[PDB]
């Protein structure tokens, strides 16, 4: 795809003890319109791992349905092995530039956390193939706005526990609410634990109008 | 002579003598039978074990080819294997394709005009395995379909492939499928899988018992035996 | 040729002769079970079945032991059934 | 070019202009938009027309083989991953502004999108071709949830009357059908 | 009853590897042995005519400069290898810039020692016999249709293989000289062969690290001759 | 004996002679025995050689970093299924970046095996797999056959005369489980000694050793660090 036809928005996630919470937003967007007020840009990858994205969302239909069946090729060997989100980052990064290097890219900004072996686990794929690992990943605007926040705060206290982390997406997203022209008023949060993979639903933020009254 | 070697070549009979061969090679290997109830079917396979040879949960001939369709194999092994990648890659295609899982009737065709397409070249020789095929979707009901090496598919309520074969399908008339719920269904496979194949023959043996249906919620999985054990509580109490 | 249905339960009769059974039976169990077979083959499953009732030290057997000598015995014939084709 | 595709109780309602615009001449009025490609599924195609005819024509191939085969009555869903199938993977030529929609025995009423990238979308209401981004806004607002088919084809019709109105692209007469179990009724109304 | 090409024995292996075998024992023999300080090798040319010029026949080309050959059998199948198996070691010093050790040499013949088949005709009639000195030292190799690649401390080959070998153990010890084991060579050359020997009939090949590039020159030979 | 002809041809019986001779050339091979703990998996090869000057053919040849084979029968499609092997290996170490389960690997050896089993002008392998490695469920045994019959056990040995190693198995498989590797090396190699005539050593020059384990690489040891494992073991009876 060398022009990305109906495109999303920004992506964040972030480490804390014991899981990684994922959270973006619901919005597909065509050039200035706000096109798709309802799609889902998160994957409940199968018990241990999990996607978002952003950019172009058919190349990231493309991804969910290769994903969606690979995971079942090793759920139905059935030796007990699953794979473990390093392993799919590195797959999902070879993939990326095998398709780079002919000139024919998936338009994606993609982000994979997961939860094994007692280590969370927070990845990040881009279109031209940079992987790398961090404890917290923003796409897209969300590198420029919310990304300081979470430097901001795990330079003070780098360890997190699930309802300061949930907290901080909320004030993310509140952010990334005001200052992007592309980012919709509904978002939902998706976080993996010990338990297993859980997606909450379309939640919403509350704004603060107090400086329209300063002419 | 000279009819019965090639597969392409007629007998003046009228048959074709490697189908007929194919078909009583996999009457050499051991039985597997099985049957479906009103929600749900339910497999068996009685294994060999002479004194030492395998760790248990070796080359188990129950496989798993979708998320809700499995094997039962009997025969040559390897073919079935073979057989078992193949129609693994046909649900991938048309799970990739359509979208929505592949129906049982489908996959029986696609993968019996397989075993159809090798018996018509002297390139190849028929195959030598036969296989059950179980399933469940709300939409569709428990179907369970059953390959010969011919290529014949069809449909049964309940089916037994093995030497024991016709001594170990007997008894499954005197069950009824419509009325019984599959959890009473394994315990009523497991009676007569531990009744056929006397002990004369061979020493020992292990039981592998797969049950996919309603309560297992369309995912296909093998029983953990251990778990309610009810195939040997009934069937040392099942000699008198 | 081969006999029929309900046909069976005639030529039945004329094979009971002197072999006899339990009181309470249904034959049909016993004959579908060999299918092509010679009149005395036939004969000679009501014997075969006769013969485990020795065994078993009772006059009468009930009919889920004759199935089994019934249907062991039958398969053994047809694999020996070969060459029933003649020319015309 | 624009097209309507709204759902409701027993079934989905479409509609469509007509009017086909090749530069800044108008070579056909009426044309049929609105396509079957089985008893029960439509689509009905926006952008290229030549595109969409040979995309239309190749999924009622693949579809209807595929419909015998099971000797069944086929998904909306089995209709819709073909044109995300063949629009994805030919992306970089074809123009496909294709809406399917259609009631369904195993489902109900069941309206995807297809726009030009090639994903695919479920919808309650549906709306595509260059005429439908100035009727937006009157579809956000006088839509209501549980509509009945006498509402659900009085609003289509002033829905594509704004649009055949207001662009100039868009016109003709408006083509409309209504879909449920008991069977496909195509009119023709006009204002 | 010429059946498969590919069909194996009742025993059982390849038919047509076994028949292969046989073919190594109607060519010339040849001698191998590995010194502490070298490989010495000996062959014999097996003149059939004064019609024929005695020196444009090869039975020893050497490879790389470092690692030396002795063919057998059909000469023509062995040219084939040959050639081959120095671009093989070419490849190896251009991706690697460093001497291909003698050892990869023969899995990287033997790796298509069998490649017969219709899809995908006939094996190789040929036993080698490699020499060569690497890092490892001075290593004496030896292959055979089958692939089946073995070190061979001294090693005989066709038609004199039995009675070489069996007399040539007596003669051999772990601290064995260059110049006692090339005298050592003739002696079961002379006994082996059938023409008279001299300086036309036989020729001798050494490859040292100390002792190089030493090749194979006439008139060497009629003074190693001559000590008898 | 005109159906013993290919692979293709079924016999009247029900069995394909092409199978049956490659299992015959599994048995010319040397003696080979492999057998797991727990905690590890030790497989025990016995050498063979042409003659006296020419050195011991070697059987155990390392693969990757945790798994190991033994070979028994023909040698260049040793090297061939070996090639595939390593390819097989770090392609989905290239891809996946993650070692690779032992038992996701052998169904690509019975797949890859398959085909040549089946279609017109292909012979089997003549092969003699004893598989060993580390998943993360500890050390799995596998065997090999050239009908692609691949058997999860908890000690086999094929070879000549091999079957006599399995008639000493079977009275310590009881005992094959706890102990760790010292006395199990020594309880692999006296099957090796049951597979011997009993007037001949049982040397040092021959006999190689392979462990796969948790902090323990797979290593080849050859006669010398063999030399501290053959020491101290009881005199054949009698």
């Amino acid at each position: 795809t060398q022009n990305p036809m109906v495109t999303g928005t920004s992506v964040l996630g972030v480490k804390f003890e014991g899981g990684v919470v994922i959270a973006a937003d619901m919005l597909g967007s065509y050039g200035s319109l706000a096109r798709f007020r309802n799609i889902s840009r998160i994957m409940r990858v199968n018990n241990s791992t999990m996607l978002g994205a952003s950019g172009d969302y058919a190349d990231f239909q493309y991804l969910k349905q290769v994903l969606g069946q690979m995971v079942i090729d090793e759920e139905l060997l059935g030796d007990g092995h699953s794979y473990s989100p390093r392993a799919i980052h590195s797959w999902l990064t070879r993939a990326m530039y095998s398709r780079r290097s002919k000139m024919n890219p998936l338009w994606n900004t993609m982000v994979i956390g997961g939860y094994a072996d007692g280590e969370s686990f927070l990845g990040y794929v881009d279109m031209l193939g940079v992987a790398y690992e961090a404890p917290s990943l923003a796409t897209g605007y969300g590198a420029y706005l919310a990304q300081p926040l979470l430097r901001e705060v795990l330079e003070k206290q780098p360890v997190l526990s699930q309802t300061e982390a949930r907290d901080l997406v909320e004030r993310c997203m509140r952010v990334l609410y005001y200052r992007d022209a592309r980012s919709y008023n509904r978002f939902q949060i998706a976080t993996v634990t010990e338990k297993g993979v859980e997606i909450e639903g379309p939640l919403s933020t509350e704004t603060n109008w107090d400086i329209a009254h300063m002419i | 002579t000279g009819y019965d070697l090639s597969a392409s070549t007629f007998s003046p009979d009228g048959r074709v003598f490697q189908v007929e061969y194919a078909m009583k090679a996999v009457e050499n290997s051991s039985t597997a039978i099985g049957i479906r109830c009103k929600d749900g079917v339910v497999f068996g396979v009685e294994k060999l074990v002479l004194s030492k040879l395998y760790e248990e949960g070796s080359n188990k001939r129950l496989f798993n080819v979708d998320r809700h369709v499995g094997m039962a194999v009997a025969g040559l092994l390897a073919d079935a294997r073979s057989l078992a990648d193949i129609a693994r890659e046909e649900a991938s295609n048309f799970r990739s394709n359509f979208g929505y899982n592949i129906p049982l009737k489908h996959l029986a065709d696609r993968v019996a005009m397989y075993v159809h397409a090798y018996t018509l070249y002297s390139a190849v020789r028929p195959f030598g395995c036969s296989f059950m095929l179980g399933s469940y979707s709300v939409n569709d009901g428990a179907q369970l379909y059953m390959i010969d090496p011919s290529g014949v598919s069809y449909g049964y309520w309940g089916c037994a492939i093995g030497k024991a074969r016709q001594a170990a399908k007997t008894e499954i008339e005197k069950l009824q499928m419509k009325e019984m719920t599959c959890r009473d269904i394994v315990k009523e496979v497991a009676k007569i899988i531990y009744i056929v194949h006397d002990e004369v023959k061979d020493k020992a043996f292990e039981l592998e018992l797969s049950w996919v249906g309603e309560l297992t919620n369309g995912r296909h999985e093998i029983v953990p035996k251990d778990i309610r054990e009810e195939a040997e509580k009934y069937a040392k109490e099942s000699l008198k | 040729d081969l006999p029929n249905e309900q046909a069976r339960l005639d030529i039945l009769k004329i094979h009971a002769g002197p072999i006899t059974k339990h009181g309470e039976i249904d034959y049909e169990a016993i004959v579908k079970l060999s299918d092509g077979f010679n009149g005395a083959d036939l004969r000679n499953v009501c014997t075969e079945a006769g013969m485990f009732a020795i065994r078993a030290d009772h006059d009468f057997v009930v009919q889920e032991d004759f199935m089994k000598a019934v249907r062991k015995v039958a398969d053994s014939k047809k694999l020996e059934s070969k060459l029933d084709y003649k020319p015309v | 070019t624009t097209i309507m595709a709204v759902q409701f109780d027993g079934g989905v309602v479409l509609g469509a202009d007509s009017r086909t615009t090749t530069g800044s001449y108008i070579a056909n009025r009426v044309t049929d938009k609105l396509t079957p490609i089985h008893d029960r599924i439509f689509c009905c195609r926006s952008g290229s027309a030549a595109d969409t005819q040979a995309v239309a024509d190749a999924v009622t191939y693949q579809l209807g083989f595929h419909s015998i085969e099971l000797n069944e009555p086929p998904l909306v869903h089995t209709a819709a991953s073909l044109f995300k199938e063949m629009c994805y993977r030919y992306r970089e030529d074809l123009m496909a502004g294709i809406i399917i929609a259609g009631w369904d025995p195993q489902e109900g009423g069941q309206v995807y999108s297809v726009p030009m990238g090639g994903m695919m979308v479920r919808q309650s209401f549906a709306i595509g071709g260059s005429g439908s981004s100035y009727i937006y806004g009157y579809v956000d607002a006088t839509y209501r949830e549980g509509m009945t088919k006498e509402e659900c084809l009085q609003f289509t019709a002033n829905a594509l009357a704004l649009a055949m109105e207001r662009d100039g692209s868009s016109g003709g007469v408006i083509r409309l059908a209504a879909i449920a179990e008991s069977g496909v009724e195509r009119q023709v109304l006009l204002g | 009853y010429d059946r498969g090409v590919n069909t194996f024995s009742p025993e059982g292996r390849l038919f047509q590897v076994e028949y292969a075998i046989e073919a190594i024992k109607l060519g010339s023999t040849a001698i191998g042995i590995q010194t502490s300080e070298g490989v010495c090798l000996a062959v014999e040319k097996r003149i059939t005519s004064p019609l024929m010029e005695p020196s444009s026949i090869e039975k020893i080309v050497e490879i790389d400069a470092h690692i030396g050959c002795a063919m057998s059998g059909l000469i023509a199948d062995a040219k084939t290898l040959i050639d081959k198996a120095r671009v093989e070691t070419q490849n190896h010093w251009f991706t690697y810039n460093e001497t291909m050790t003698v050892e990869s040499v023969t899995q990287a013949v033997s790796n298509l020692a069998l490649q017969f088949g219709e899809e995908d005709s006939r094996p190789f009639g040929v036993a080698l016999l490699f020499g060569g000195v690497d890092e490892k030292g001075p290593q004496l190799f030896h292959m055979d249709p089958s692939g089946t690649f073995v070190q061979c401390d001294a090693r005989a080959i066709g038609s004199a293989s039995e009675g070489a070998q069996s007399s040539l153990q007596e003669v051999y010890h772990k601290s064995m000289t260059l110049k006692e084991a090339i005298k050592s060579s003739l002696i079961i050359l002379k006994q082996v062969m059938e023409e008279k020997l001299n300086a036309t009939n036989i020729e001798l090949a050494t490859v040292q690290p100390g002792q190089n590039f030493h090749m194979f020159t006439k008139e060497e030979l009629e003074e190693v001759i001559k000590d008898i | 004996n005109q159906y013993d002809n290919d692979v293709t041809v079924w016999s009247p019986q029900g069995r394909i002679h092409q199978i049956e001779y490659a299992m015959e050339a599994v048995k010319q091979g040397s003696a080979t025995v492999g057998l797991k703990s727990k905690t590890h998996a030790v497989l025990v090869a016995l050498k063979r050689a042409q003659s006296e000057l020419a050195a011991h053919q070697k059987k155990i040849l390392h693969v990757d970093n945790h798994i190991g084979i033994s070979i028994a029968g023909l040698t260049a499609d040793a090297r061939l299924l070996c090639n595939f092997m390593r390819q097989e290996c770090l392609d989905s170490r290239f891809v996946f970046d993650r070692p690779l389960p032992v038992s996701r690997l052998v169904s690509l050896i019975g797949s890859k095996t398959q085909i040549p089993t089946q279609r017109y002008g292909r012979r089997p392998y003549g092969v003699g797999l004893l598989i060993a490695g580390y998943d993360d469920m500890g050390p799995h045994i596998f065997q090999t056959c050239p009908s692609a019959n691949y058997f999860d056990c908890r000690a086999m040995s094929i070879g000549a005369r091999s079957q006599s190693a399995r008639t000493y198995l079977e009275r310590h498989m009881s005992e094959f489980m706890e102990c760790n590797l010292n006395e199990l090396v020594k309880h692999g190699l006296r099957a090796l000694r049951e597979t011997l005539p009993a007037e001949q050593d049982l040397t040092t020059k021959n006999v190689s050793i392979g462990i796969v384990g948790k902090d323990l690489e797979f290593t080849i040891y050859d006669d010398d660090d063999v030399s501290p494992f053959l020491e101290g073991l009881e005199e054949r009876p009698q």
